[PDB]
């Protein structure tokens, strides 16, 4: 007998007898394990789930150590220690026969990757965590078999397979000389249910040259139809060694055989607010609480994006409302409202248009970089398996990276059979598939971000959007922001640029001086998405007037656009509107952000041609034009030059100017108001 | 001698802690089974001077990855169970037998042929198989390179990607190979095959290195002392070829190239620098790549209708031995640290110049085919020479007509030279003289020796530059590039950069 | 050994249909065709094999069938009484696209097709009616195809990009087990008497368009590859949307197509995306009101909102479609 | 009544006596700036807690540099803490236990980490007291 073996059964019988979990809601000593048990009767389920956090905080963590060490040794007995406390309980769980119970081990500490699989972890508790490429059928497994004979019929149960169809040699009648005859008896004979499911390497980690390694997962109990194709799921189990059996030197398989799957991308409306919200620490709550009370939230973040590329605000606002996305709605009828946003990087080459594609995969998770210099590679192939000899179905670059961003570079030069894919996806986010027998639809969820360059080399403006890009029509409608970046030769431009690039260079990591650091931005994104702002009444008559205005410059004429105002147009300013609510942490549409949504969808349309910071300058001139308009309606006296810089006094109380930079912003609203009398906005009576 | 260094080591490690009286556990120490890595030997054979009479012997090889195999478990400790009784054992394997047992050790027991194999519970070993390819510098020329074979053990695994320059300094051992797969029988042929004891690439890292001499290093800050150093280099790297002075320049600078500032925070910014040549054929256009490729040790020679877009990224080949889909490097990934030297580069197809495109800029290929996208690093030079359409530079006509390249191709680039064929009484004259003395005489003797530079002192004074000297942009040089950018301006980015 | 996979009704959207395989024995061979629904009444089994435990479920049939109560019959006359009919279902076609009353007459017919009637054992004149959707995207054109997968007994949605010649009609593929060239179906072998859905009708090889205009007369697509020489049938309503669209240009020069392709359509949609004051603000509210609404008091809450909004529920209008064509 | 930063408050668009609350704002460089090393020190002191029982409920004895300590953290705490993060959290738990994690730095800017015995009875003990000087 197993000396150690039975410490450890017998440790284990009494971690889901004596351990409970105190509530904070309700104040009663409630004991998890216990209660787990109790429902595992009514749903008649086979499956426990015990935490390994649960475990360490036991004798100091010694029962913990001896499981995530050895963990195939002490397999059979965690298994028979788990059947004594059900039937002490619960004994009505064993009839079906004996059922087999299994134990599922989730939250666990350290997360194995792919390559760092060795020889010397084999038979210990690991996680590995990749995504889900191919996966089989849903096939029964010979566990505990029954072989009977025909001389000595004598029923031999409890016959253990190890992945092989072993045969017992001896009959335990001892008048019986049979080392060879033997049937197996299917009514007493346990079955499972197993399926392989080979995965492969995170979307988000794209190193060098290097080979896309896959591991053969298998899976038993209930863990079947958990692992989808295309969705990065956590998988927990032990590494075993699966010899071949065809061969039967012993050529070997490195496997993983798991007992537990955890969906990333899956983890009522309200209870998904909460569970991120816990997840994290407590000064991580902290820190999130006092970033939504500043009122210039919106300004910090987009200079935190990408600050190796200097200028380029309006490129750069994009982006932000990029990865928050709009809210999925869905339809009463089946249909599923587009949500994300996709942009498209238009401008002379040499603009530093590589260094913001590689900003967004280096940086939102599920992300692929790829270039348009295959059909297949994008979206999927039907490449059949040299192993099993069916049909299968390998993933691509929009299904590896669902809920992300797809960065595609070189649109421009795509050839037209891999353009027909792309505008597929761009509508249901689905990719139909109707090949080798195989009609499946596949979701496509992702946000492309093109960045095609212009026919000819330079932007000519004097041409149209359409004639100056080698895009079809309904592949280049698809895109709700065009910002083009033109290569204007600027002495002050290119100064301030170069100055960048010096101090860049030199200082290398020190003079990176974002507001916000890469980790605190990762948590606002993630916490700023499960919001969803609803449009108010007083914010619908707003969008209706200003898309009028809108529409009303595209057919009179004289300003010649780009691009004909369609109706994608209305829809995409519900879907910018709704990322800038969300990024301020607010669940109203405000009318004040469809104004900014419009300013931005205005400036990517750029009409065909046939001392003061300009941030600065707008600002003090859209705060002095409504306080004027403001003494029409109200009915006062007038406003003289004094009470024009006593107005800026009380509502930028934010300013930082201390005494030194207080005196410098007073003598700026002087020469702020100064430019307005000379041009023909503003006046003065005396 | 490696069994003798691996328990010589044992007792020095104990001498230690007696002289040092310290309180730590002895037998924790001792039981620790140290192994020696020698490497850096005098025998560096390579592949074909393999002579069948170093067998067992540790030769430093001086090769190149090709692939990748993953880790095969290699059994090392087998575990035996019974089946009535159930006594776990556990029989070590000694020079690949599994000595199984006939009886049960139990005394209850004692049954003849009752003991179960359990590979579950057994201590696997880490082995991987590497193919390394021949260095093309000591492949003679008229003869291909071939492979070979390597093992590695230990905790070594996983640290030689495809494309990586290390040098391996293992034994050479053999093993034989069967005629059948369910017979006995062995051939006369034997599987040779290197076993990995160390890397060194050309885990742990390089402490220091120790190459070229130190009285070699004199002899270069002698030259570097010299204010003519920007003429005698210029005239070294080509003396077969007369004037061309602003066009040898430019080259002798690309082979040295600017420093690479890595940020961990910022974007990766290309410091190679992309010369292109331009004008009227047949000016010793073809001359200058053939000898760039000479000099530098990863330097390649392609053609421009020769090479499509897939012969220079990477194409999807097989082995002649697994029968695998295996990803083999092009032209423009093999020469990872050296310019590449492409020819008729205005004749290549459209989907040639659109890769070019990402390799000039974020020195990255991603390639997405067959459900296969990944992200291949290429950062090397590129060293083309450009032709008009008619064979003949107008003067009358545009750069951008005369030639068929692409406006973004053409901004990409760092220095654009036009080397025109101008027909002139004074040039051919002293051009036809050159010629003639080179054909007269086999050595310059009218040169003398401190005038030109051998070839392997020159390829001595750009690798030494390249790993210790590293200028920094100070404020007085700063501002003045700030000043010229505006100027040019006056009369892209990319100019900035080179 | 019939291999028998789910219907396209009942396989949820973003997932892969599943198939088994069923034994046919004494006299219950020679009565499965490929085309057909059956109810197989058979005993749920299990087989071990030798291949299944290293590179990494048989139904044994008893009993088949071929394929509404008796309250659900007596209201279709009710409701059908009424002089409204026709205008009650055009309006009930698609009620999450706002306008658009010229298309939903095209789809609504479709459905139901015509009555199919051989001359005289000669010639077999067809009943699906063939609608091709044209004109500018943005106008929920392939909002439209993904409602007759989910309302249709049989729709078999596919493209043109990613189904090629083999992705429409049958092939002759290798058996990868039993090493014999067996005969896989299509899009247009697995949807017969059913309603055929192709996105992107303009982006379409050569050798595909063919073979679209060979069975939308004849209905039957006759391949003999491999020596295997079949003349399968195909009986659909083909729902295609291409895409060019310029006014003063005709159909035949905007669309990228042939003569005898758009003479085999009988409806040609065409849509223009006009600029209209009144009807943008219209639009923009009912996208609106579909994304706001986007334990028995929440469920009965969720129903009423969903039934006003379509005012014909979305359960009655697919009895009513099957119940009229057989 | 629980945490929820959603509200209306935000963006409502619309002598000397203000001047003195400008010069209160240098103030600021001590006490604001104070305040945001010391929010930190909170997302550090109790973040190495949860730490200090993952790294050791896995290996141990081994020899473990910094680079592939901070790779191994961030990757089993993404479903988070960055690269910079990381190292401060190793850094902080050499002074609770300089007795059971010794660091030897070696010439050329590498740390190596190494524990022999690592007791979770008695790194809570410590971890309360480390956790009520920081409050002080």
């Amino acid at each position: 007998d197993d000396v150690t073996g039975e410490k450890v059964r017998e440790a284990f019988e009494q971690f889901l007898e004596d351990f409970s979990v105190q509530s904070t809601d309700t104040g009663e000593v409630e004991k998890v394990y216990r209660a787990q048990i109790e429902f595992m009767k009514i749903y008649d389920l086979n499956t426990i789930y015990i935490d390994y956090q649960h475990l360490s905080m036991r004798e100091n963590g010694a029962l913990a150590m001896a499981i995530s060490e050895q963990y195939y040794r002490f397999l059979p007995f965690l298994q028979k220690g788990l059947r004594r406390v059900v039937r002490k309980y619960a004994p009505e769980l064993l009839n079906t026969t004996e059922r087999v119970f299994q134990i599922s081990f989730f939250n666990l500490p350290t997360v194995h990757r792919i390559r760092d699989i060795r020889s010397e972890k084999i038979g210990s508790l690991l996680s590995i965590s990749g995504t889900v490429t191919r996966t089989s059928e849903v096939r029964p497994e010979l566990y505990k078999a029954s072989f009977t004979c025909d001389m000595c019929r004598a029923i031999v149960d409890n016959v253990e397979q190890s992945f092989k169809y072993t045969e017992p040699t001896f009959c335990p009648n001892p008048s019986c000389e049979n080392r060879a005859f033997w049937t197996l008896n299917v009514t007493r004979s346990r079955f499972l249910d197993w399926q392989k499911v080979r995965i492969q390497e995170n979307a988000n980690e794209i190193p060098t040259g290097s080979m896309p390694r896959t591991l053969d997962v298998i899976l038993r109990g209930d863990s079947v139809e958990r692992a989808k194709p295309g969705d990065r799921c956590k998988f927990t189990g032990v590494e075993i060694v699966v010899p071949d059996v065809t061969q039967l030197d012993l050529t070997y398989k490195i496997s993983f055989l798991a007992c537990h799957v955890i969906s990333i991308g899956s983890n009522d409306n309200e209870r998904d607010q909460e569970v991120f919200l816990n997840s994290l620490s407590s000064d991580e709550i902290n820190e999130l609480k006092e970033m939504v009370k500043d009122e210039h939230i919106y300004d910090k973040l987009v200079r935190s994006i990408a600050p190796a590329v200097f200028g380029h605000e309006a490129v750069k606002k994009g982006i932000l409302l990029q990865m928050l996305g709009g809210v999925h709605k869905s339809t009463v009828e089946g249909i599923k409202l587009r949500g994300d946003i996709n942009i498209c990087v238009v401008g002379d080459p040499s603009t530093s248009k590589s260094q913001f594609l590689k900003y967004v995969v280096g940086f939102a998770p599920r992300s692929v970089y790829t270039s348009g210099k295959s059909a297949a590679g994008l979206t999927a192939a039907v490449v059949r398996d040299e192993e099993g000899g069916d049909y299968t179905i390998e993933a691509g670059a929009l299904m590896l990276a669902d809920n992300g961003i797809c960065c595609i570079d070189e649109f421009d030069k795509m050839d037209i059979s891999d353009q027909v894919a792309i505008h597929e996806a761009m509508e249901q986010q689905t990719i139909s598939i109707a090949k080798a027998g195989i009609h499946a639809t596949l979701n496509a969820r992702t946000s492309i971000l093109a960045a095609a360059n212009p026919v000819g080399g330079r932007y000519n403006r004097k041409l149209s959007l359409r004639g100056n890009l080698n895009m079809t029509a309904p592949i280049m409608s698809r895109f709700d922001l065009f910002f083009v970046i033109l290569d204007d030769c600027n002495e002050k431009i290119d100064t301030e640029l170069a100055s960048h690039i010096v101090d860049l260079h030199m200082k290398r990591d020190e003079a990176i001086e974002p507001p916000f650091s890469a980790e605190q931005l990762r948590r606002y994104i993630k916490y700023a998405r499960t919001f969803k702002p609803i449009l108010t009444k007083e914010a619908r008559s707003y969008l209706v007037e200003k898309y009028k205005e809108l529409r009303k410059d595209d057919a009179q004429g004289f300003s010649r656009s780009s691009y004909r105002i369609t109706v994608r147009q209305l829809e995409s300013m519900i879907r910018l509107s709704e990322a800038i609510a969300r990024a301020n942490c607010v669940d109203e549409i405000t009318p004040s952000f469809i104004a900014e949504a419009y300013d931005l969808l205005r400036q990517s349309i750029i009409r065909v041609d046939v001392t003061v910071t300009y941030d600065k300058y707008v600002s003090m001139m859209n705060m002095i034009v409504r306080k004027i308009a403001e003494v029409d309606r109200e009915g006062a006296e007038e406003l003289t030059a004094v009470d024009i810089v006593d107005w800026y006094l009380l509502q930028k109380e934010n300013d930082l100017g201390s005494l030194a930079e207080y005196w410098e912003e007073r003598r700026l609203a002087f020469k702020v108001i100064k430019r307005l009398v000379k041009d023909r906005i503003l006046m003065e009576i005396h | 001698v490696i069994s003798i260094m691996d328990q010589t080591i044992k007792d020095c490690m104990v001498s230690l802690i007696v002289d040092n009286n310290l309180d730590y556990d002895l037998d924790e120490i001792e039981t620790k089974f140290y192994k020696v890595r020698p490497y850096n030997v005098g025998s560096c054979k390579g592949m074909r001077e393999l002579n069948p009479n170093d067998i067992d012997k540790l030769i430093n090889l001086k090769g190149l990855v090709l692939r990748s195999t993953p880790v095969i478990p290699d059994m090392k400790v087998a575990f035996f169970k019974c089946n009535v009784c159930d006594h776990t054992m556990a029989v070590e394997i000694d020079r690949g037998v599994i000595q199984e047992p006939a009886r049960c050790e139990r005394i209850d027991c004692n049954e003849p042929n009752s003991m179960s194999l359990i590979h579950n519970r057994c201590s696997f070993a880490d082995k991987q198989v590497i193919k390394l390819q021949e260095t093309p510098d000591f492949v003679p020329d008229g003869q291909t390179p071939h492979s070979i074979s390597l093992c590695v053990y230990d905790e070594l695994v996983d640290s030689c990607r495809a494309g990586d320059r290390i040098e391996v300094t293992g034994t050479f051992r053999s093993i034989p190979i069967r005629a059948n797969s369910r017979q006995r029988v062995l051939k006369s042929l034997y599987k040779t095959y290197v076993d990995v004891v160390h890397v060194k690439k050309v885990h742990n890292e390089v402490e220091e290195v120790r190459q070229i001499t130190d009285q070699d290093l004199a002899k270069i800050r002698e030259v570097a002392a010299r204010e003519d150093l920007y003429s005698l280099l210029a005239r070294s790297i080509a003396p077969s070829i007369y004037e061309l002075e602003d066009v040898k320049k430019g080259i002798l600078l690309q082979l040295f190239g600017g420093t690479n500032k890595t940020f961990t925070k910022g974007g990766r910014y290309r410091g190679d620098i992309n010369i292109l040549l331009c004008g009227d054929p047949s000016t010793s256009k073809s001359q200058i790549l053939q000898y760039v490729h000479k000099i530098t040790p990863r330097g390649v020679y392609t053609s421009g209708k020769g090479s499509s877009a897939v012969g220079l990224t990477a194409y999807i080949t097989r082995d002649v031995d697994t029968k695998q889909l295996v990803l083999e490097s092009g032209a423009l990934v093999l020469s990872d640290g050296g310019v590449c030297c492409i020819d008729e580069f205005d004749k290549m197809s459209d989907s040639t110049r659109s890769v070019l495109h990402e390799v000039m800029e974020q020195q990255t290929i991603s390639i997405a085919k067959a459900g296969i996208i990944t992200t291949l690093n290429a950062r090397s030079s590129i060293l083309a020479s450009a032709n008009p359409i008619g064979s003949r530079y107008n003067p009358n006509l545009p750069v951008t007509e005369n030639i068929d390249l692409p406006p973004p191709l053409l901004s990409r680039f760092d220095l654009v030279y036009l080397v025109l064929d101008k027909v002139d009484e004074k040039n051919d004259r002293e051009l036809a003289k050159h010629l003639t003395n080179l054909y007269l005489e086999d050595k310059p003797e009218h040169i003398s020796q401190d005038d030109v530079l051998p070839v392997e002192f020159l390829t001595m004074y750009i690798s030494y530059a390249k790993e210790h000297i590293h200028p920094i942009i100070t404020e007085a040089a700063k501002t003045e590039l700030v000043r010229a950018y505006v100027g040019m301006r006056k009369m892209t980015t990319r100019q900035l950069e080179s | 050994r019939v291999t028998l996979q789910e219907a396209p009704g009942t396989v949820p959207p973003g997932r892969l249909p599943r198939h088994r395989e069923v034994i046919l024995l004494a006299d219950l061979v020679d009565v499965s065709k490929p085309g057909e629904e059956v109810e197989v009444t058979g005993i749920y089994k299990n087989n071990y094999d030798g291949n299944l435990n290293a590179k990494n479920t048989i139904i044994e049939a008893n009993s088949i069938k071929r394929r509404w109560t008796e309250e659900e019959e007596r209201e279709f006359r009710k409701i059908s009484r009424d002089r409204g009919i026709i205008d009650k279902i055009i309006s009930s076609m698609a009620p999450s696209i706002y306008g658009h009353r010229d298309i939903k007459t095209a789809v609504a017919c479709s459905l139901f097709g015509g009555v199919p009637k051989n001359v005289n054992g000669k010639h077999s004149i067809r009943g699906d009616i063939n609608v091709l959707l044209l004109g500018d995207p943005g106008t929920a054109k392939s909002q439209i195809l993904k409602y007759v997968e989910k309302t249709a007994h049989r729709a078999v949605f596919a493209t043109g990009q990613g189904a090629s010649a083999v992705g429409l009609t049958a092939s002759v593929r290798k058996d990868p087990i039993t090493k014999e060239w067996t005969l896989e179906g299509g899009a247009l072998v697995l949807a017969d008497k059913g309603v055929c859905l192709i996105d992107e009708f303009d982006k379409m090889n050569d050798q595909d368009r063919t073979s679209i205009h060979e069975a939308m007369e004849q209905q039957s697509i006759s391949i003999s590859k491999a020596g295997i020489v079949t003349t399968l049938q195909a009986r659909c309503s083909i729902i295609a949307a291409a895409n060019p669209y310029n006014s003063t240009l005709p159909l035949a020069q905007n669309v990228s197509l042939t003569e005898p392709i758009l003479s085999r359509f009988d409806i040609l949609c065409v849509v223009r995306d006009l600029v209209d004051e009144e009807a943008d603000e219209r639009l923009a509210t009912f996208v609106v009101d579909s994304h706001v609404r986007s334990q028995l008091n929440a469920r009965q809450r969720r129903l009423q909102r969903q039934r006003k909004k379509e005012e014909i529920p979305q359960e009655l209008l697919m009895k009513y479609i099957h119940y009229a064509r057989t | 009544n629980s945490r929820y930063l959603a509200n209306s408050k935000e963006n409502f668009m619309y002598q000397a006596n203000l001047m003195d609350r400008l010069r209160e704002r240098e103030r600021r460089s001590a006490a604001l700036l104070s305040q945001r090393q010391k929010r930190y020190q909170q997302f550090l002191a109790m973040k190495m807690t949860q730490v200090f029982d993952i790294l050791f409920s896995l290996t141990r004895g081994q020899p473990y540099t910094e680079t592939y300590l901070s790779s191994l953290i961030v990757d089993s705490l993404q479903d988070p803490i960055g690269t910079k993060e990381a190292s401060e959290i190793l850094a902080g738990l050499q002074g609770i236990l300089p007795m059971d994690i010794s660091v030897h730095q070696v010439d050329g800017g590498l740390k190596v980490y190494r524990w022999n015995s690592l007791d979770k009875n008695r790194f809570s003990k410590l971890l309360q007291i480390h956790k009520s000087k920081q409050q002080d």
